RNA sequence: UUACAAAUAAGCGCUCUCAACUUAAUUUAUGAAUAAAAUCUAAAUAAAAUAUAUACGUACACCCUCUAACCUAGAGAAGGUUA
């Protein structure tokens, strides 16, 4: 989890989630590219 | 003639008696601290222990569980039978319908509603078993006006080099800025004389003679000082009632007669052969 | 009129029992209708230096409702004055360990600044509960419209309510549902 | 000073006492102050809130 | 509603609130809390007032009718 | 009648009768002094 | 209204359906919402028009099934949210899968709740006269019903 | 052990020290919007999970004779004791 700015999908298997009041893109196949707001 | 007739509580419509069951508060004495001296266990290692001793211990006034607090219930107990000449009316009173001869403390022990004992029944030294860890509470030893050092270990000033006048005294009060002194700030004033507790002291022996309960370690107070001793709250110990008298102990039942000592197993009697460690 | 000196100034002045139910209610709503009888400005005769509030009687305070997210919103602050005594709690905090007190401190802030807001105080009765002392229920003269109107449950409503409001749209025949 | 300064001060509090007690009436026929008022005037009565 | 005949002066109903019980008659500050709670008043208002306040009240205030 | 006790009251509801049978009410017609005759 | 039946053998059997209201107030109208002029008039209070919208276990249906256009599928879902975070469907709980039981710590009373309370974190510096931070009450999708009051609805208190 | 070459005070000597209702990052389970054997849910839900803290317990409670004397109580006062 790296808390960005601004988040971006980064491959095709991101999805993105609204969790405990914040958006996140978590990736199935990479978990480098799980993200917060 | 007041404290023998109270002296059978059996034989005297004595209350229902219930069984133990988890969550039991029993009641706690007031014993008198008689002095120290040092106890051995089977292994050698040596306990300075305090000698605690029971005198004219007496269930006097029961609350319920409504008009005392919500909660759980109190009794008051008194110990250490004290002149009846320079005493208030109203103590001497209270006395007089109790049966009994006045008390110089009173104190106030939660007890559940099944554990609750009839007033004016006698507390024996016994009601403590070996084994069994305690709580005790007393006023600690008044000290007077002191200053910052020995109230609160404040570590002073240098003695040499050039202090004015600076060698005891507290440093900065507070800081600038909020143009005041914070309540509670630690300053100068009477020391001792307070209510502690102290928590967790094994009980190593019980002389039924006596009275007398031998208390792993110290105890607030000085000699010949009332305390009040009750089963320990720590929660390691949280249900150690179970296997001790749960009311209380009876000596007018009698079931057996207990020795006039009791030790806990680690003690090493007197008498006994001298510890080898083979 | 027509009464005797005394009597006639005993009853201009007497002061009187009311009755709020709090369940479902707003404690800001039920602050308004406590903070105006207290302090007496319900009467034509209501001067600040005559002392002519009223007892007010709050129940199902326990009950009370809160708009939006002011459950985890609202906080609640106190200071011991201690260094490190500075404590903030929640709504939702509060409310568990005193259910009376949010209504309480809703009361207390819209009461005047001065030394008779203390008194006035005295003059509010809070149970968390439907159930109240027989003294208090004999004093209650009247009771006061709740100032949020409830709106009903599902259950609530009558079968013939249900049928009285259109089917909207019709589901279709192959549809798990 | 004092004293001067709370000669027009009075009148004004006066006021304040008088819409306060008029609002506690009115409100207890179920009438909020500025009904009460306005709808009087609309009906040509003049009657001053003293 | 008829009137409650079986059981009257205010000075009766008085007297039973402020029932005398303890120590016979109480101190200030135990008479003041009895007070206090009978009346729905804060204990402030019972103490009394030094001499500056007490020769400052008016012997004869204006009545009117 | 008002009373601040309901013997007082009563007593006082017997004041408001007896003062509506003599004609002494307190709304009664002031006293006439206006005749020169 | 399908259901499966199982027996390994499984088959769905077709049942009847309860019929709409016929003959619409507002024929013409594509959204079942303006076929019944209820364009700016309904809130989370409204359960008897929400709740036919609703699964059994409280979830919202398909768009493509309840035949709302966009605009007023958000309203109707985000009007649930707040229906059911203020107790008004005791019927729709959800289903508890096994050896599980409602949490059973009391319940507060809530309305017109924007967020789902779990997430929402406590103002502790609320700020001063101009810098308030406001505690949002309603939602921003149902800014546009009609309003019968003197000046627009308060969101922010 | 160091003093008062006092009946005491000290440490360099000895003893005792504990529970968490409720919660953040985070991680699971059921499950719609979104046709899924999807999805931890600012959807309805069931849980686990820092440091905090006081719901929860200990302590305190008593109601007040006091010439005077004495006190391990104390500046004074207060407080304790009196066959
Ligand atoms: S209300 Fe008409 S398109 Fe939905
Ligand atoms: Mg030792
Ligand atoms: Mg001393
Ligand atoms: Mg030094
Ligand atoms: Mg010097
Ligand atoms: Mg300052
Ligand atoms: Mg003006
Ligand atoms: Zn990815």
């Amino acid at each position: 989890f790296k808390t960005k700015g601004v988040i971006k999908k980064r491959c095709k298997d991101c999805y993105k989630v609204k969790r405990r009041g914040r958006w996140f893109i978590l990736c199935k196949t990479n978990p480098k590219h799980k993200q917060r707001q | 003639t007041q404290l023998t007739s109270k002296l059978n509580p059996l034989k005297d419509e004595p209350w229902p008696l219930h069984p133990w069951e988890p969550g039991s508060f029993r009641v706690g004495l007031i014993a008198l601290k008689l002095g120290m001296m040092p106890l051995w266990t089977k292994d050698g290692q040596k306990h300075a222990v305090t000698l605690l001793q029971v005198q004219d211990c007496h269930v006097l006034k029961y609350t319920p569980k409504e008009d005392h607090n919500g909660k759980i219930a109190a009794l008051t107990v008194g110990g250490k039978t004290v002149s009846r000449f320079y005493k208030p009316d109203s103590r001497l009173e209270f006395y007089r319908d109790l049966g009994l001869p006045p008390k110089q403390i009173h104190k106030i022990f939660h007890v559940t509603d099944n554990a609750v004992i009839k007033p004016g029944t006698p507390l024996y030294a016994a009601h403590f078993r070996p084994g069994q860890y305690v709580d005790v509470t007393a006023k600690t030893i008044g000290k007077g006006f002191q200053g910052v050092m020995k109230r609160w270990g404040f570590k002073g000033q240098p003695a040499s080099h050039g202090q004015t006048k600076t060698h005891r005294r507290p440093g900065a009060i507070s800081t600038g800025d909020i143009a005041r002194v914070w309540p509670g700030t630690k300053m100068p004033g009477r020391m001792g004389n307070q209510n502690r507790t102290v928590y967790g002291l094994k009980v190593w022996r019980v002389n039924t003679k006596h009275n007398i309960i031998y208390v792993n370690g110290s105890v607030p107070g000085h000699k010949n000082c009332l305390v009040k001793i009750k089963d320990s709250t720590l929660p390691a110990y949280k249900d150690s009632c179970k296997n001790l008298p749960f009311p209380t102990y009876f000596p007018d039942g009698d079931e057996e007669e207990l020795p006039e000592d009791l030790f806990d197993e680690s003690v090493w009697q007197p008498s006994e052969p001298s510890i080898t460690f083979a | 009129s027509s009464f005797s000196r005394a009597p006639q100034q005993w009853a201009t002045f007497a002061r009187m029992w009311y009755l709020l139910d709090g369940k479902m209610q707003p404690p800001g709503k039920l602050a308004v209708i406590a903070s105006n009888k207290l302090q007496g400005l319900n009467k034509p005769v209501y001067h600040q230096l005559s002392d002519c509030g009223d007892h007010v009687v709050i129940i199902n305070t326990r009950h009370i409702a809160f708009s939006g997210n002011k459950w985890e919103q609202k906080v609640y602050s106190s200071h011991t004055g201690y260094p490190g005594g500075f404590r903030q709690v929640t709504a939702a905090q509060l409310h568990r360990k005193d259910p009376v007190a949010i209504v309480k401190l809703a009361i207390y802030g819209m009461l005047p600044k001065n030394l008779h807001r203390r008194t006035m105080m005295q003059r509010l009765h809070l149970f968390p509960d439907e159930d109240i002392p027989e003294d208090i229920l004999k004093n209650l003269v009247e009771e006061l419209p709740q100032p949020r109107r409830v709106p009903k449950r599902l259950d609530e409503y009558t079968q013939e309510e249900i049928e009285a409001f259109p089917r909207v749209w019709t589901p279709p025949d192959d549809f798990r549902m | 000073v004092k004293c001067t300064k709370a000669r027009r001060l009075k009148k004004r509090n006066l006021r304040t006492l008088w819409i306060n007690r008029i609002t506690a009436a009115s409100q207890e026929h179920g009438l909020k102050y500025p009904a009460f008022i306005v709808n009087l005037i609309k009906c040509q009565v003049e009657l001053n809130r003293k | 509603k008829p009137i409650p005949q079986p059981d009257e002066t205010h000075e009766q109903i008085l007297k039973a609130k402020l029932e005398v019980r303890k120590s016979k008659q109480l101190e200030q500050g135990p008479m003041i809390e009895q007070l206090s709670k009978v009346f729905y008043t804060t204990k402030h208002r019972w103490y009394p007032h030094g001499q500056y306040h007490n020769r400052r009240k008016k012997l004869n205030p204006p009545r009117d009718r | 009648g008002p009373g601040e006790t309901v013997l007082v009251a009563e007593e006082e509801a017997a004041r408001v009768a007896l003062r509506k049978l003599y004609g002494f009410t307190e709304n009664r017609r002031p006293w006439d002094y206006s005749k020169p005759k | 209204l399908r259901e499966v039946v199982k027996i390994t053998v499984i088959e769905g059997r077709i049942t009847e359906t309860p019929k709409a209201t016929p003959d619409p107030p507002n024929p013409s109208g594509q959204c079942p919402i303006c076929r019944w002029n209820l364009k700016h008039k309904y809130t989370y209070e409204d359960v008897l028009l929400l709740s036919q919208f609703i699964r059994p276990y409280g979830g919202m249906l398909p768009r493509r099934v309840t035949g709302l256009c966009r605009e007023e599928h958000r309203k109707i879902e985000e009007c649930v949210k707040m229906a059911h975070r203020a107790g008004l469907l005791p019927n729709h709980r959800p289903q508890l899968p096994e050896g599980c039981l409602p949490k059973d710590k009391p319940k507060l009373n809530r309305y017109l709740t924007r967020w789902a309370p779990k997430s929402v974190k406590p103002i502790y510096k609320k700020g001063h006269r101009w810098n308030k931070v406001g505690m949002a009450v309603g939602s921003p999708l149902l800014k546009d019903n009609v309003c019968y009051s003197r000046r627009p609805l308060k969101m922010m208190h």
